[PDB]
Formats: structure tokens, C-alpha cells, sequence
RNA sequence: GGUGAACUAUGCCUGAAUAGGGUGAAGCCAGAGGAAACUCUGGUGGAGGCUCGUAGCGGUUCUGACGUGCAAAUCGAUCGU
RNA sequence: CAAAUGAGAACUUUGAAGACUGAAGUGGGGAAAGGUUCCACGUCAACAGCAGUUGGACGUGGGUUAGUCGAUCCUAAGAGAUGGGGAAGCUCCGUUUCAAAGGCCUGAUUUUAUGCAGGCCACCAUCGAAAGGGAAUCCGGUUAAGAUUCCGGAACCUGGAUAUGGAUUCUUCACGGUAACGUAACUGAAUGUGGAGACGUCGGCGCGAGCCCUGGGAGGAGUUAUCUUUUCUUCUUAACAGCUUAUCACCCCGGAAUUGGUUUAUCCGGAGAUGGGGUCUUAUGGCUGGAAGAGGCCAGCACCUUUGCUGGCUCCGGUGCGCUUGUGACGGCCCGUGAAAAUCCACAGGAAGGAAUAGUUUUCAUGCCAGGUCGUACUGAUAACCGCAGCAGGUCUCCAAGGUGAACAGCCUCUAGUUGAUAGAAUAAUGUAGAUAAGGGAAGUCGGCAAAAUAGAUCCGUAACUUCGGGAUAAGGAUUGGCU
RNA sequence: ACGAUCAACUUAGAACUGGUACGGACAAGGGGAAUCUGACUGUCUAAUUAAAACAUAGCAUUGCGAUGGUCAGAAAGUGAUGUUGACGCAAUG
């Protein structure tokens, strides 16, 4: 029941948080997820042909 | 969770006392003792991992056939393909150079 | 502890001159949801290995049990 | 694009050991951890393995060099004088 | 220890055999003043420390 | 009193060198026939770090001249030596870095290292990282090469004494501050048990000539005679002078 | 004249053990300002005989308990790491 | 609390209840040490600082089963004979030294043997690890007490002899692939050479194993004043054999700036990138065999009795910065670069030998025989060790569930274990341990000793000084639940 | 210019609500201005002293080129440094 409530968004406020933001969810893990999503999207777009290799490369560096 | 134990009288986490947890047909968790993994044989010239040669412990190599331990090329199970090719090219090239230098020395001695 | 693929292999194994006991095990497995069939496992016990031939055809299994020599000890269970 | 004004790689030592000693260590640590040209393959792949060992990761060649540089000034000067003496001997 | 040597195990066997009380009939033997085993041992009381 | 630390260091109980991780004694090739009449070509197989040694060592493989064999010699690597390099050792060897010419065959002003003190001892002088020997002169009559040692001393060696051309690799090592008792600990952990060093003034009089007192002071002159004995020789042994001197190499 | 390094001191050889946080070094990527030189910003990365703090190792204070003790040196809190 | 046993029960057994340890356990095992303490039967004089019917006590007996686990073999630091040299000598040094230092291949091979005109060489004895290195075994069942040791089944290794099938052979010692390389095999001495053995640590990333979590379905239990398609619980697959499975690495075609590919981490390409196509290692997973016959979960049968039998089911998924372990490709560190040897294999070379109703191949498959010696029980600690003891001390290590929470601390709970520490009555002083206190706020005191206050997280804000790294969580402020 | 299965836990925001409570037990820094002293991490008087003492990196001095320096041994055809060589070893402050 508490897991269902926490899914719904309860019991996660500032009084319920006892560890730092990085201790709870590492910024490194968040960045890894973000960069992998972006790189996968760029690779898929290039393989589909929606962008060419040069735009893919500049966007890869931007990401 | 069911907890396991060493099957040998060695109670220490030494490199020869590694265990895994496995499920047995009796439905309980047991400790299976694992042996040390085998490292790939290396080339004697360049030192890279030899391909086409199986990875076994040294005595384990005695029970396998000859094909599993070598490649059909010269220096097969000893040196890699690139190093064998490099030493073939080297041998031919510098023996030809030896002939050239011998001829040039003889002709300069004749000139002298 | 060793599979057999072909009936010819089974026949050479059964005449290998060191096998004397065959065990026939019946497994009532399922191939499709509404078709539970009768699978037969012929286990020839050699000196070093236990060879097992899987047969999904009841007719093939019957002809196998009939064609193996009657001198070899067959045990159906 | 610079997180430290002047300590560089010696920010790992914090405030310890004294600024002058940290400055000397900074100089020699930049040299020791730098990457050098390989005179054999022409690529920046030469790293220090230990004091004196300089291994090119691409042509798989080990070189004997300085403790913190692939080549010291004393070594270059000695090579120059040995070349001069060799050519004087040969000719 | 579990992993013993045969010398230690032989000493263990000898100690176990020696650790027994007086047979009743030696008491009745004539001119006898022995009443019990005075060399009796318990594993907690005295260690043979071999 | 008591037997002091420098006296205890000669029994070699805990003070012997830690030689497990070492790579063998670094010695020149045995002076057989080729080294003194012609040359022999060996190949540098690997250059390795030797524990307790600042200089890298070079393993060089030579062909056995009298039998079908390969002989692996352990050399002190000179700066510029690399794997796959050909080393030439002998009287007829050429003046190149890594070669093992005799002193009589090298000219004046040559930089040499791993030099033999007597012909055949397989290397005695200029073996620490960055160190070298200068060839000052020759005396062909009763062949004697004069050299300058890393300390500045002038030495007269036989002209048949071998030596490797160049300087020793690993130079400039002592230019880096250790910064740490930890770095000193890891340095000496595989040299020998000589660190840390307690001062004699911080001991008791039983433990050292300097120990004792209500203040930490030596008490008597710290310059000790050369004729002193063990237990007395603690301090500045046979010091000609003391104090901070403004001076140069003077050599 | 003998016996001790089963405690302990030190070296060596061969093994084993050490949550979770804070800070955020080098290296690298992008951006902004500027005529330029260059400066600045946001990320990334994960250094340190660094730091908070378990296990561990130790033993500051209570000059606490005990002090014919559980104990010929321990117990509790508080502590150092 | 109640039964049972007993002369006798606070303490033994059983049942019920209440609890605790709370998975760096009060659980399951081991190392050193102990030595029978293990287990059963009988029994309570002494011992368990009360008791005792109980016990690690007393009496009598039972119990430890190995080719596969260890030792055994190797070498490490080191110890230590020999040769030789000292010393009056007990003995000291020394370990390849100023030594004439041996064993190892095939013929000789029954006028005589294991001789020799066969041949090769030239190590420095030896001991030293029950955590280093190493040939090989797993599952289920079984005892009062042993089991990776017994039994049933299924394998593996080493050492021996050893025939058959297969492969090769009038191209004598194989073919295929451009290649990486492939296959069932596919001669290989002296001699040489090379690999494995064989190696630190930390960090993130990837993958896998187990565990954790979770959906459906097939059984069992609980709850059901009301609610809950609900809560708890079984749904397992070993060694070993085949097919398949890989990051890395490598090969072929090709020839790149408009530089592209690309990791979380910025490295890589005319010394050949991208792209297309392939080859290998088999960590690891999947399928099949082992193997459902086993184990497990259910329902029923003959009516006291060391008795079994028969029916079903054991299935299909999902998820993740999860925990721990293993592995992989990487990156950081060092004036530190993180054993040796036995042993096994391979390569170079080509000694020697070999046809045809049969030679070679025992590195291909199958088949035959053997595997000795010693340890193995149990504790491993608030009762089996040491501390004079059943001593609040000390003593190495493996496995490690749920919730909260950053968290293997702190609190609570599942599996498992324990409920042991003399008890009853009362509630004086003084104590030990834990607390609280009006108003004041260090006036107490050598001294803020002791205690109190502060405290996690988020946001804001942060001085002097500085070795520019810090100081810094400076200081100082605000917030914190539940529900939608 | 855009569609569907597949519910995974982080963050931010808004009302509403309550005896203003909410890191609700547990867990969990007191802070600041200075002076003396030792740079720091580290170590020691087991069982009254953990310190400002020892160590330390840094600095300086000393000896020594091997038939050597420093040290060991009764002696030795004996040893440690030393599988070493002045960027070293040894001795001090």
C-alpha cells in the first residue's frame, strides 16, 4: 500500500527525505540516462536518414 | 533467503576458495566451488591473445586433441598471424638484402 | 548423458558390443496446448556414457522396441 | 574552463605540504602524466609506466627515458656529443 | 583440530583408553590397597597439552 | 650502555635488503672472446622497472657463440634504449648509445655508464639513474684510461674495462619532493629497513652517544675520529670541516 | 651453563578485511563576452597519507561503574581514526 | 499457565502464551586450540557458587567409511646436510661454494646380460604453506550419532596395458578457406624456443548468477462483525556431454576534410577510419541429454502394531541506479609498478621409420584394469580454546531476508535459534544507571567537570585570514506531515 | 508533419486540511573572537602521562670510487648493506 502511495506521489516531501539528493539519486546516473537517450536518438535519426553524418556529429558534440 | 556454506575445510576467501550459489534439484541453495578461470595463451612475439586456441588450465590442455591447441599455419599455436607474416617478410627481405650487399662488396673489391 | 539424433546412430550404439541394457521412459509432454503427446526415451547404457534417443512418434517408438534384438535386456517404465 | 587558478593537478594535495613543494610537484607531475610523441609511429601514445619506462600504447614499444619525461636534456646533450664523437671517429 | 596427524590421533586414542575407572576385581585382590584410578582425567579439568 | 642502531645494522637480521621483487643482478655480458676481439649483436627484448632501483633494467638476448643457445643478459638501461633495438658489445663495436665498447676504444669526452672497475667485473661504476662517467684521457703505455666519476673523483682504470655508452635512464628522479612520509615509506619498503630515522638526541644515553640530558643536545663535538670504534662512530665521522659551505662542484 | 619472539617490538614471505554520505583535483565537451590577447559560464569526470560517519583499529574525558571486581586492567557513556 | 515424569519441579519434557537475537544474528559452517566434549541407554554421591528428575557431570557402550575434500607434490621468506674452511671442543660458517659431485632415451638384449665400442646431456641435497601454486564428483536418499567419503543414479582425472571402428597410405606422414581460421583424426627424436602456472589497488560503466520485488494460473493454510478476485505458502533442476551464445581482438572489399566513428568517462583512423562481409576466445547465457524416474505441493485407501499403495500438479511471464558475488572492456595511482617453483601444452627443426588383403594412427571415437597411506565425530565460544573457572575479557574467516532510511549501524519483523544469568516479598535511608524542574543563567568550580542546547534534508546566505587548495556545514536565516 | 502497446522512480509546483504539527520514535555538528604550541596524516610509555614528546616531508652537514665506507663475527676459503655503485649506501642534526 505504501509503494502504491509513493507511486501516486505521496510520502516523498522534504520531511520524508533524509539523504542528500545525490545520495538518493546520483546526478551521474541521471546524466548517464540523459546522454544515452540523446545518443540513441541521434544514432536512430542518422540511420533513418533524417539527419546526415555532419549534422549528427555536431549534434553529438552538442549533446 | 537460504544461506550457504563452504564445502571444504578452507574458511577463507582465497583465490582457490571461490564459490557460487546454485539451486539443486532438491530445491535448496548450495555452494558450488568454482575453479580459477583460464587465461588465453599469448603470442611469443607480440604478446597478444592467440586466436583459435582454447583457454584451459595447463594440465587441462593435456586431455584435449591437437587441433584445439594450434592453428594450421606455421608457428600455429605459438605466434599470431600478423607476427608470423612480419617475420616471413623480414626473413625474405633481409636475406635478399644480404645477397645484394654481398654482390656489391664483391664488385667493389673487383673494382679495387 | 549423451543425446542420440538418428536411428542409424542408435543402431550402431546398440550393436556396440558393450551395451546390454535399454531403458524405455515415457514422458507425457505437450507440443501444443490441446495436444499432449506420448514421448519415448530409449536409453542405451554404454560402459562410459548413457545415450538417450528421443522419439515423438508412437509408431516410430513401437517399431524401435520391436526391431531391437530380444537378447538385449529392455526395461519399459 | 578552469576550475583552479594555479594549483592544477596539485589540487589533490589540498592545503598540505607547502605551496613551494606543491609547485615543484605540480611541474613534475604534469611532465610525468603527460603524453608524448612516439618517434617510431608518430602518434601521441607514449606514457610512463614507471620511473624510466615509457611505453607507446600503439606500436607496443618500450623506451628508456627520464623519471618524469620521455627524454631529459642531459640525455639529448649526451646523444649530441656521442654523435659528434662518432662522426669524428668514422671520418 | 579436525585436521590431525596420526601421532596426535594415536596419543588421543591412548588417552581415551587410559581414561577409565578401576575394574571392580582389583579391589578384591589380596594385599591390595588400590581403591580407584588416581590418574583419571577429564577434558575440562586437566589438559594433556600434546 | 646498549648496542646502538648502526651497530645492530651489521648483523643483518631485519636490516637485509628486500630482494623479492628485484629482476636479477644487472651485470654486463661476460667478457669472453667476442667482447675483446670483435663485437656481438644482442637484441633488447624488454625494458622493465626494478623494485628498489630508480634506473630501468634492459633484458638483452645474445646468441651463444659456442652452442645453439640464447643468453639473456640483464643490463642497466641507458636513456634512449628501446625494445627491438640492436646492442653491439665488443672492441669493434661502434660509438652508439647502448653499446658496450671498452674505454680504450672510446675517445676522450665520451659519456659512459655501467663501467667496469677492472676488466671483467661486469659493471661497477655509474649505475644509478642519471649518472655517468666522463672519459678524460688515455695512457696507451700500460693502457690506462683516466675517467671522471659521478662524484667528481678522478679514477685510473684499465683500458680493457667495459662500459655502456650514454647516460642512465630514470634521471631527474630526486627533483620531485616526496611530500609524504607515505612516499618515503613506500620507497624504502622495498629497499631496506632504514626508515624512519629516530634522532640520537631523542634517545636515552643507554641507546646512543647523543642521548640524555635535560635538553636535547649532543653535548660533545659531533665530529668523530676515524680511529673511533663502533658505538663511538655516531655523528660526523672524520669530518674535515662542517657548517654550511658556499661552494661548487670543484671537480 | 642453559630455555624462551604462543604476549609484545621490528623486518620479510604468503593470505584476508574495510556501509553510506560530503567536498569535487586533473583530463574532456559545449556556450557567452571581447578588435584581439584572453576572460568568463554550464556540464562531464571522479583525485586526495581529504572530510562526516558504520564494521574495524584505538583509548580522550567522566579523574563515572568496579576497585576482598565479571576482570591481576574490565564495564558504560563520551571520544580519536 | 497447564499437563507429564518424579519421593520431591521456579529451573526437566511437552503444549499454549508472552518475548528476544533481528541475517558484520543469540542463525548455518569452518581455521588455531581442545580431545570424545558427539550420540544412545542408565543414573544424581560429588560438580553446574539456588535447585535439579536435567547436563559439556557420573557409569556403560555406539560412532568418524574418499582415486575426485585435504595432507601427500611445488616452491616463498627462510631452514639446512654434503665438498671445503674454522674451533681445544660442544660445534660455527657455507649451500655452489678453490668438488673427479648424476640420472635419462633407444638399441644391446638369453654362445654371458641387464654387461656395453649406442646416444643425449650436466641439475646443486633436502626441508619449508591443511589461507599461496595444484589432476579429477555431482545430485537425490540414508544414521541415534558419518557422509562432496555409505547407497542409487549419473560423470571426471591419473597411471597402465590395449584391440576394434574411423582417418591416412601406390601424390607416403589430411584436406578446406583470399584471409582471420575450420574439422573427429591428420608421424615428429636430439636440440632450441614460446605460452599458461603468474599475480596490486581503487573508481564508474556493461553483462551474468543467486537473492529481492512483481502479474497470471494450479494446490495448502489464515482472516472473514464488515472489507479484501485478499494475506502467508509450493510451483526446483547438480556435476558432467553436445548444439548454440562475446565484449575485446583479428581478417577481406574499400579508400575517408564538409573530418567521421564513438564512451558515463576523449579516444581512435592513409601504420587504413566509417560502411558491407566474415574468423576466434566460450567469461556467460539459451536448448537438449542427465531428468522427473529425483525432490516438492496436494487428495484418497486396508483400522491398534516397527505397514505401503494409488491419483493429480510441479506451468507461463515481467521489472530494476535494487543487494551481494563473479566476469568484461576501460580509467586513475606510484622515486611503491604490485612471488617463485613444480607442472602442463605448444611451436621451430627434421632424427628415425612406414606401401597394398595390409602398414601407421592409443593427441579421433569406443572398449579393459587399478587408484595406496593419514585426517574426517563435535565445539569453535557470555559452557567444549586461553585467561587457576561453565571468568561481562581475548581469539582468524565464509553466507546475510522485509520495512523505514543515504545507509550490512538505529528501530521493528520473517527463516533459524534462545528464552540462559538463584528466587519470593516489600518499596526506608545512602547508592548505581536513567530523567525532569519555577525564576535566574556559571553567581558553582582550579576550570562550564558533568549535563543541556545544536543536529537529517531542501532553499537562501556566508566574514577575517589564506600556502588560492581552503577557511565552510563558517557565521546566520526559512521550510519539512497528510490528502487531491 | 506524426501513432500503439510497455504503469519506473526522481524532481518541481498548486490548492485543501490539522490544537503551528510534521528529520513528530530512531538517528543526529554547539558556535564565535583570540593567545601559546606542534606544520599537517601518522606513532609511543599493554596496566595512572597520547602530549608541545617521537616520526615526517623539506633543509643542511659528514664519510666512502670497492684492495672502499658503515657495521657483524671467537675464528673462518665467514658475513649485512649488496640481486648495491655517488640521482648510492652509511652517519648525524
Amino acid at each position: 500500500a505504501h509503494a502504491q502511495s509513493k507511486r501516486e506521489g505521496r510520502h516523498s516531501g522534504y520531511g520524508k527525505r533524509k539523504g542528500t539528493r545525490e545520495a538518493r539519486l546520483p546526478s551521474q546516473v541521471v546524466w548517464i540516462r540523459r546522454l544515452r537517450v540523446l545518443r540513441r536518438l541521434l544514432a536512430k535519426y542518422r540511420d533513418a536518414g533524417k539527419i546526415d553524418k555532419h549534422l549528427y556529429h555536431v549534434l553529438y558534440k552538442e549533446s | 533467503a537460504q544461506r550457504v556454506t563452504f564445502r571444504r575445510r578452507n574458511p577463507y576467501n582465497t583465490r582457490s576458495n571461490k564459490i557460487k550459489v546454485v539451486k539443486t534439484p532438491g530445491g535448496i541453495l548450495r555452494a558450488q566451488h568454482v575453479k580459477k578461470l583460464a587465461t588465453r595463451p599469448k603470442c611469443g612475439d607480440c604478446g597478444s591473445a592467440l586466436q583459435g586456441i582454447s583457454t584451459l588450465r595447463p594440465r587441462q590442455y593435456a586431455t584435449v586433441s591437437k587441433t584445439h591447441k594450434t592453428v594450421s599455419r606455421a608457428y600455429g599455436g605459438s605466434r599470431c598471424a600478423n607476427c608470423v607474416k612480419e617475420r616471413i617478410i623480414r626473413a625474405f627481405l633481409i636475406e635478399e638484402q644480404k645477397i645484394v650487399k654481398k654482390v656489391v662488396k664483391e664488385q667493389t673489391e673487383a673494382a679495387k | 548423458a549423451r543425446e542420440i539424433t538418428d536411428i542409424k546412430q542408435f543402431l550402431e550404439l546398440t550393436r556396440r558390443a558393450d551395451v546390454k541394457t535399454a531403458t524405455v521412459k515415457i514422458n507425457k509432454k505437450l507440443n501444443k496446448a490441446g495436444k499432449p503427446f506420448r514421448q519415448t526415451k530409449f536409453k542405451v547404457r554404454g560402459s562410459s556414457s548413457l545415450y538417450t534417443l528421443v522419439i515423438n512418434d508412437a509408431g516410430k517408438a513401437k517399431k524401435l522396441i520391436q526391431s531391437l534384438p530380444p537378447t538385449l535386456k529392455v526395461n519399459r517404465l | 574552463a578552469k576550475r583552479t587558478k594555479k594549483v592544477g593537478i596539485t589540487g589533490k594535495y589540498g592545503v598540505r605540504y607547502g605551496s613551494s613543494l606543491r609547485r615543484q610537484v605540480k611541474k613534475l607531475e604534469i611532465q610525468q602524466h603527460a603524453r608524448y610523441d612516439c618517434s617510431f609511429c608518430g602518434k601521441k601514445t607514449v606514457k610512463r609506466g614507471a620511473a624510466g619506462i615509457w611505453t607507446c600504447s600503439c606500436c607496443k614499444k618500450t623506451v628508456a627515458g627520464g623519471a618524469y619525461t620521455v627524454s631529459t636534456a642531459a640525455a639529448a646533450t649526451v646523444r649530441s656529443t656521442i654523435r659528434r664523437l662518432r662522426e669524428m671517429v668514422e671520418a | 583440530a579436525a585436521q590431525k596427524s596420526f601421532r596426535i590421533k594415536q596419543k588421543m586414542a591412548k588417552a581415551k583408553k587410559q581414561n577409565r575407572p578401576l575394574p571392580q576385581w582389583i579391589r578384591l585382590r589380596t594385599n591390595n590397597t588400590i581403591r580407584y584410578n588416581a590418574k583419571r582425567r577429564n577434558w575440562r579439568r586437566t589438559k594433556m597439552n600434546i | 650502555g646498549r648496542v646502538i642502531r648502526n651497530q645492530r645494522k651489521g648483523a643483518g637480521s631485519i636490516f637485509t635488503s628486500h630482494t623479492r621483487l628485484r629482476q636479477g643482478a644487472a651485470k654486463l655480458r661476460t667478457l669472453d672472446y667476442a667482447e675483446r676481439h670483435g663485437y656481438i649483436r644482442g637484441i633488447v627484448k624488454q625494458i622493465v622497472h626494478d623494485s628498489g632501483r630508480g634506473a630501468p633494467l634492459a633484458k638483452v638476448v645474445f646468441r651463444d657463440p659456442y652452442k645453439y643457445r640464447l643468453r639473456e643478459e640483464i643490463f642497466i638501461a641507458n636513456e634512449g634504449v628501446h625494445t627491438g633495438q640492436f646492442i653491439y658489445a665488443g672492441k669493434k663495436a661502434s660509438l652508439n648509445v647502448g653499446n658496450v665498447l671498452p674505454l680504450g676504444s672510446v675517445p676522450e669526452g665520451t659519456i659512459v655508464s655501467n663501467v667496469e672497475e677492472k676488466p671483467g667485473d661486469r659493471g661497477a661504476l655509474a649505475r644509478a639513474s642519471g649518472n655517468y662517467v666522463i672519459i678524460i684521457g688515455h695512457n696507451p703505455d700500460e693502457n690506462k684510461t683516466r675517467v671522471r666519476l659521478p662524484s667528481g673523483a678522478k679514477k685510473v682504470i684499465s683500458s680493457d674495462a667495459r662500459g655502456v655508452i650514454g647516460v642512465i635512464a630514470g634521471g631527474g628522479r630526486v627533483d620531485k619532493p616526496l611530500l609524504k612520509a607515505g612516499r618515503a615509506f613506500h620507497k624504502y619498503r622495498l629497499k631496506r629497513n632504514s626508515w624512519p630515522k629516530t634522532r640520537g638526541v631523542a634517545m636515552n644515553p643507554v641507546d646512543h652517544p647523543h642521548g640524555g640530558g635535560n635538553h636535547q643536545h649532543i653535548g660533545k663535538a659531533s665530529t668523530i675520529s676515524r680511529g673511533a670504534v663502533s658505538g663511538q662512530k655516531a655523528g660526523l665521522i672524520a669530518a674535515r670541516r662542517t657548517g654550511l659551505l658556499r661552494g661548487s662542484q670543484k671537480t
